[PDB]
C-alpha cells in the first residue's frame, strides 16, 4: 500500500519497504533445506546454500563464492523471503541469533533503525540524522495501534498513552543502552512526540530542558561525544481525558568529579568550551576569562575540542533555553557568573607559609576575580580558606590547613556549587513545569548514564554500570517472572518456564549488606581507614567466595563479572569519593553573599553511596507502581560510523540483553491482552450479525461469539477473567482485517447513497 | 458470460422492467447509453458499486460508457447477474461502519465529517450528490444522527 505511506512523506523509505519489494520478496523462489545460515570465524554466522550433507557434516557455498564446511549443529534454518526486514522478529519462522541479527542488519542497511521484537523494542544508532522524526510523522502516528504502523519510537510513546486511557494506569518508557547506544536522543524524541501533540508555552519549556541541562551535565568520554554524566525521570502529567498538563523532571547524581577531573581523552561539561569559544564576547567580558580553555587547570586535563561539537552554535541553544525556561535576567547572569567562578577556582594558588606546613595565597589575583564573581570579599574567602572556625558562635577559634588540605578543600566547594546550581536550575525548570492543572495520570521517560568500560574505572563507574545492572534485572523480572504471573492472574492455562534470566549473583554481591557497598560505607566511619585496609576487606570476604568478584590477571584493583561484561575497577580515593565534607567557613561566606542565587544555593544520609542506593531503591520502586515499555538500544560498531555493523559487537549487545530470551517468552506466551468491553467495542465490525443489538449479552460472551464466528485460527486466543489474550500476530490479523471490512462498508453505504438517489429520481419520472 | 446467466425474473417482472428500462431511453431508439444503466439498475431496486455495474458491462473504458448504447434484451442479464450478486450489507454493518466516525459518545457523528467521508474515501461521490443525500438531516449545530440516515437511505 504505497498510497497508505504517503501520510509519513519523505519518512515512508525509511520507516517500511517499498510494496514493489514487498511483492518482489513474495515471488522470490527459496529452496527451505539448501538455503542456510552456518557458523563462521570471522562474520560470526553468512547466509549460505548447502552443496552436500554426508557423515554429519554439511558442505556449503556462501554468498561471497566461498566453500564452507561445519557440523550440522552449526547449521541454522532460514526464513524465506517474505519475512526478510520484518517489522516483528516474533513473528519469524525461526528466531535464533543469525536470524534476529541478519534481520537488524537488513532493516539497518535501509535505515530503518526500529524493530520490534515481542512486546519491547530495539533500536540500532545511526550515527546520521534521518527525516523520520518531522512533524509530519509525529501527525501520521497519532492515534495508530502498535500493528497499523511501521515500528518507531513515536509509536512506542503512542501506545504507552493509549495504555494510560485504557487502564487508567501510570506507564514508563524505560530506553536501555550501553554508553553511546541511542538513549538521549530517543527520550528526546518520546518528548517531542508528547508536545507537539520570550519565554515559551509548557511544549516549547518541556522541549527546551534538555539543551540546557545537557550543556551542565553531558560531557565528551571516549565512548560518546555527548555522553549524560547524569541520570533523569521525566514524568509528562495528563488530566482524566488525556490533556497534557504538566511535567517534571527528576535527576540522580550529578558526576561532580568531571568538574575538577578528566581523563586523557575527555572533556569536561560541555558549558565550559561554549562560554569559551566566544560565540558571545560579553560572557567573556563578564566572567573576566580568556577564550584559551588551556589557562584553567580544572577543565583543561584532557581533550579541549570536539569534531562533531560545533561549541558556538551550542551556546546559542543553552542561552536560547534559558529564554525559553523564563529565568530572569538575574539569574541567566548568575549562572554563567558562577561557572566562571569555577573555572577561577582551579587556578588559585598556595603555599607554605617559612618553618610551616600552614598554607597562604601564593598571589592573590586569581582569588580575585573569583570572589568578584561571586560577590565576596576575596580577603575573607582566602582566609575561611586557610583558617576555619572550630565552633558556630565563636570566630576566634580556627584549626589550620595544610596546602593539600587548602586544595583539596577549594575542589570540593568548586564541585559543591556546580552540583547545587545543577539541582537548582531543575528546582526552576520544575516549577516552570508545574501548570497547577489538574493530573490524573503521567507516562515517566527514564534516561540513565548507560554502561561503560574505560581505561580506568572508578566508584563513578560502578555506580553507573550498577544502575545498568539493577535495570536489565527489572527488564528481567518483567519480561520473564510477572508476565508468566499476569497469565495465571488471569485464569488462562499455563505451566510455569525457567529462562534463567537473573542477574541476582552480581546485584547481590554489590548492595547486599556485607556486599561491596556496605564494606566502602563501614570504613568510610573509620578515620584510621585508608585504601589499603578499604582493599584487603574486600578481598577478605568477597575473593573466592563470590564467582561475580574476580582479581585482574594483567593498573586494577579488582574484577565484576556485570551483565554486560568484565570490567576492571580501581579503589583509589573511594573513601574520600564517598564523604561530601565542606568547609563550613567558606560556606559562611556564600550565604552572606549579595549574589541571591548563590546564597540561595547554600540556604541526610552518612555517605554519598548510601544516597545513591536510596535514589536508585526510589526509582525500582516507583517504576514497580507503572506498566514499562522496553527500548533496547544498540551500537552497531565502536567508531560511531554510519552505516556500518560489527557482527560480533551487535551480538553481545542482543545477548547479554536477553533480546532473544525476550522474543522467545513473547512467542510462548500471549503479548497482546484486550479488555472484553474495548475488544467488543473495536472488532463488531467484523461480523455485526453476531453480536446483533435485540440481545442483551455481556462485553466477555460477545467476545467469544464474535471470535468464533470469524476465519481466524481459534487456538491463538485464550480467554482470560478481564482480558482475551492473543498469540503474536492475531492482533495484527484482526486490525487488517476490520481495515478491510471498514473499507467495504464505506463503498456499500455509497452504493446505499447511490441507489437511493437514483430510485429518488426515478419516483420523480414515474410522475 | 452474459449468454451463461439465467434469467429467474418472472414474465411480469420482465415486462415491467422493460418499460421502466424505457423510461431512460433519450434518443427515442429503445436503447440506453451504457452511463445509464447504472441508474437503471438501481432504479429496479439493486445497490450495485460503481464496480460492479463496470464489471457487468465487461470493464468499458470511461469513453465507452457514454457512446455505446444497449438494449432491453442485454440489459436484462445484466440486472439478473447484479441481483444474483447480492448486495450484502445489513443495517447494522452501515451504522457498525458510520459509528467509527462518533468522537464523542452519543449516537450521532458531524455534519462536515460525514459529507467528507462520502465525497473523499471509497468510491467517491459528487459533492452535489452528497448535499442531495442531506435532505434536512443536519440538526441544529451542525451533526446527523447516523442510525437515522442509514434508515433514510435504506427507504
Ligand atoms: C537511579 C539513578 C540513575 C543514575 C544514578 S542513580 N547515579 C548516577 N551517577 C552517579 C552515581 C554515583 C556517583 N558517586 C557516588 C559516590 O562516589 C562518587 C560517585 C556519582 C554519579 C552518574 C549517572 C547517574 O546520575 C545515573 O544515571
Ligand atoms: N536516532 C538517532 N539518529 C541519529 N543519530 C543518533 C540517533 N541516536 C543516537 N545517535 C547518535 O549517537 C549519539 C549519541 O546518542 P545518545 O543517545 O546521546 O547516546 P546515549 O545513549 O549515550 O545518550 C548522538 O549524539 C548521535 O550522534
Ligand atoms: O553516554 V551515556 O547517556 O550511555 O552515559
Ligand atoms: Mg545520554
Amino acid at each position: 500500500k504505497d498510497a497508505d505511506m504517503a501520510i509519513f512523506g519523505e519518512a515512508a523509505p525509511y520507516l517500511r519497504k517499498s510494496e514493489k519489494e514487498r511483492i518482489e520478496a513474495q515471488n522470490k523462489p527459496f529452496d527451505a533445506k539448501s538455503s542456510v545460515f552456518v557458523a563462521d570465524p570471522k562474520e560470526s554466522f553468512v547466509k549460505a546454500t548447502v552443496q552436500s550433507r554426508e557423515g554429519g557434516k554439511v558442505t556449503a557455498k556462501t554468498e561471497a563464492g566461498a566453500t564452507v564446511t561445519v557440523k550440522e549443529d552449526q547449521v541454522f534454518p532460514m526464513n524465506p523471503p517474505k519475512y526478510d526486514k520484518i517489522e516483528d522478529m516474533a513473528m519469524m519462522t525461526h528466531l535464533h541469533e543469525p536470524a534476529v541479527l541478519y534481520n537488524l542488519k537488513e532493516r539497518y542497511a535501509a535505515w530503518m533503525i526500529y524493530t520490534y521484537s515481542g512486546l519491547f523494542c530495539v533500536t540500532v544508532n545511526p550515527y546520521k540524522w534521518l527525516p523520520v522524526y518531522n512533524a509530519e510523522v509525529v501527525t501520521a502516528y497519532r492515534g495508530k495501534k502498535r500493528q497499523e504502523a511501521p515500528p518507531h519510537i513515536f509509536s512506542i510513546s503512542d501506545n504507552a498513552y493509549q495504555f494510560m486511557l485504557t487502564d487508567r494506569e501510570n506507564q514508563s518508557i524505560l530506553i536501555t543502552g550501553e554508553s553511546g547506544a541511542g538513549k538521549t536522543v530517543n527520550t528526546k524524541r518520546v518528548i517531542q512526540y508528547f508536545a507537539t501533540i520570550m519565554q515559551g508555552t509548557l511544549e516549547d519549556q518541556i522541549i527546551s530542558a534538555n539543551p540546557l541541562l545537557e550543556a551542565f551535565a553531558n560531557a565528551k568520554t571516549v565512548r560518546n561525544d555527548n555522553s549524560s554524566r547524569f541520570g533523569k525521570f521525566i514524568r509528562i502529567h495528563f488530566g482524566t481525558t488525556g490533556k497534557l498538563a504538566s511535567a517534571d523532571i527528576e535527576t540522580y547524581l550529578l558526576e561532580k568529579s568531571r568538574v575538577t577531573f578528566q581523563l586523557k581523552a575527555e572533556r569536561s561539561y560541555h558549558i565550559f568550551y561554549q562560554i569559551m569559544s566566544n560565540k558571545k564576547p560579553d560572557l567573556i567580558e563578564m566572567l573576566l576569562i580568556t577564550t584559551n580553555p588551556y589557562d584553567y587547570a580544572f577543565v583543561s586535563q584532557g581533550e579541549i575540542t570536539v569534531p562533531s561539537i560545533d561549541d558556538q552554535e551550542e551556546l546559542m541553544a543553552t542561552d536560547s533555553a534559558i529564554d525559553i525556561l523564563g529565568f530572569t535576567s538575574d539569574e541567566r547572569v548568575s549562572i554563567y557568573k558562577l561557572t566562571g567562578a569555577v573555572m577561577h577556582y582551579g587556578n588559585m594558588k598556595f603555599k607554605q607559609k617559612q618553618r610551616e606546613e600552614q598554607a597562604e595565597p601564593d598571589g592573590t589575583e586569581v582569588a580575585d576575580k573569583a570572589a568578584y564573581l561571586q560577590s565576596l570579599n576575596s580577603x575573607d574567602l582566602l582566609k575561611a580558606l586557610c583558617y576555619p572556625r572550630v565552633k558556630v558562635g565563636n570566630e576566634y577559634v580556627t584549626k589550620g590547613q595544610t596546602v593539600q588540605q587548602v586544595y583539596n578543600s577549594v575542589g570540593a566547594l568548586a564541585k559543591a556549587v556546580y552540583e547545587k546550581m545543577f539541582l537548582w536550575m531543575v528546582t526552576r525548570i520544575n516549577q516552570q513545569l508545574d501548570t497547577k492543572q489538574p493530573r490524573q495520570y503521567f507516562i515517566g521517560v527514564l534516561d540513565i548514564a548507560g554502561f561503560e568500560i574505560f581505561d580506568f574505572n572508578s566508584l563513578e563507574q560502578l555506580c553507573i554500570n550498577f544502575t545498568n545492572e539493577k535495570l536489565q534485572q527489572f527488564f528481567n523480572h518483567h519480561m520473564f517472572v510477572l508476565e508468566q504471573e499476569e497469565y495465571k492472574k488471569e485464569g488462562i492455562e499455563w505451566t510455569f518456564i525457567d529462562f534463567g534470566m537473573d542477574l541476582a549473583a552480581c546485584i547481590e554481591l554489590i548492595e547486599k549488606p556485607m556486599g561491596i557497598f556496605s564494606i566502602l560505607e563501614e570504613e568510610c566511619m573509620f578515620p584510621k581507614a585508608t585504601d589499603t585496609s578499604f582493599k584487603n576487606k574486600l578481598y577478605e570476604q568477597h575473593l573466592g567466595k563470590s564467582n561475580n568478584f574476580q582479581k585482574p590477571k594483567p593498573e586494577a584493583h579488582f574484577s565484576l563479572v556485570h551483565y554486560a561484561g568484565t570490567v576492571d575497577y580501581n579503589i583509589t580515593g573511594w573513601l574520600d569519593k564517598n564523604k561530601d565534607p565542606l568547609n563550613e567557613t567558606v560556606v559562611g561566606l556564600y550565604q552572606k553573599s549579595a549574589m541571591k542565587t548563590l546564597a540561595f544555593l547554600f540556604t541526610s544520609f552518612q555517605t554519598v553511596s548510601a544516597l545513591f542506593r536510596e535514589n536508585l531503591n526510589k526509582l525500582m520502586t516507583n517504576l514497580r507502581s507503572t506498566h514499562p515499555h522496553f527500548v533496547r538500544c544498540i551500537i552497531p560498531n565502536e567508531t560511531k560510523t554510519p552505516g556500518a555493523m560489527e557482527h560480533e559487537l551487535v551480538l553481545h549487545q542482543l545477548r547479554c540483553n536477553g533480546v532473544l530470551e525476550g522474543i522467545r517468552i513473547c512467542r510462548k506466551g500471549f503479548p497482546s491482552r484486550i479488555l472484553y468491553a474495548d475488544f467488543k467495542q473495536r472488532y463488531k465490525v467484523l461480523n455485526a450479525s453476531a453480536i446483533p443489538e435485540g440481545q442483551f449479552i455481556d462485553s466477555k460472551k460477545a467476545s467469544e461469539k464474535l471470535l468464533g464466528s470469524i476465519d481466524v485460527d481459534h487456538t491463538q486466543y485464550k480467554f482470560g477473567h478481564t482480558k482475551v489474550f492473543f498469540k503474536a500476530g492475531l492482533l495484527g490479523l484482526l486490525e487488517e482485517m476490520r481495515d478491510d471490512k471498514l473499507a467495504q462498508l464505506i463503498t456499500r453505504t455509497q452504493a446505499m447513497c447511490r441507489g437511493f438517489l437514483a430510485r429518488v429520481e426515478y419516483k420523480k419520472m414515474v410522475e | 458470460d452474459l449468454s451463461a446467466i439465467k434469467i429467474e425474473f418472472s414474465k411480469e417482472q420482465q415486462d415491467e422492467f422493460k418499460e421502466a428500462f424505457l423510461l431512460y431511453d433519450r434518443t427515442g431508439d429503445s436503447k440506453i447509453t451504457l452511463s445509464q444503466v447504472g441508474d437503471v439498475l438501481r432504479a429496479l431496486g439493486t445497490n450495485p458499486t460503481n464496480a460492479e455495474v463496470k464489471k457487468v458491462l465487461g470493464n468499458p473504458s470511461n469513453e465507452e460508457m457514454n457512446a455505446k448504447k444497449i438494449e432491453f434484451e442485454q440489459f436484462l442479464p445484466m440486472l439478473q447477474a447484479i441481483s444474483n450478486n447480492k448486495d450484502q450489507g445489513t443495517y447494522e454493518d452501515f451504522v457498525e461502519g458510520l459509528r467509527v466516525f462518533d468522537k464523542e459518545g452519543n449516537g450521532t457523528v458531524m455534519g462536515a465529517e460525514l459529507r467528507h467521508v462520502l465525497a473523499t474515501l471509497g468510491e467517491k461521490m459528487k459533492e452535489e450528490e452528497v448535499e442531495a443525500l442531506m435532505a434536512g438531516q443536519e440538526d441544529s449545530n451542525g451533526c446527523i444522527n447516523y442510525e437515522a440516515f442509514v434508515k433514510h437511505i435504506m427507504s
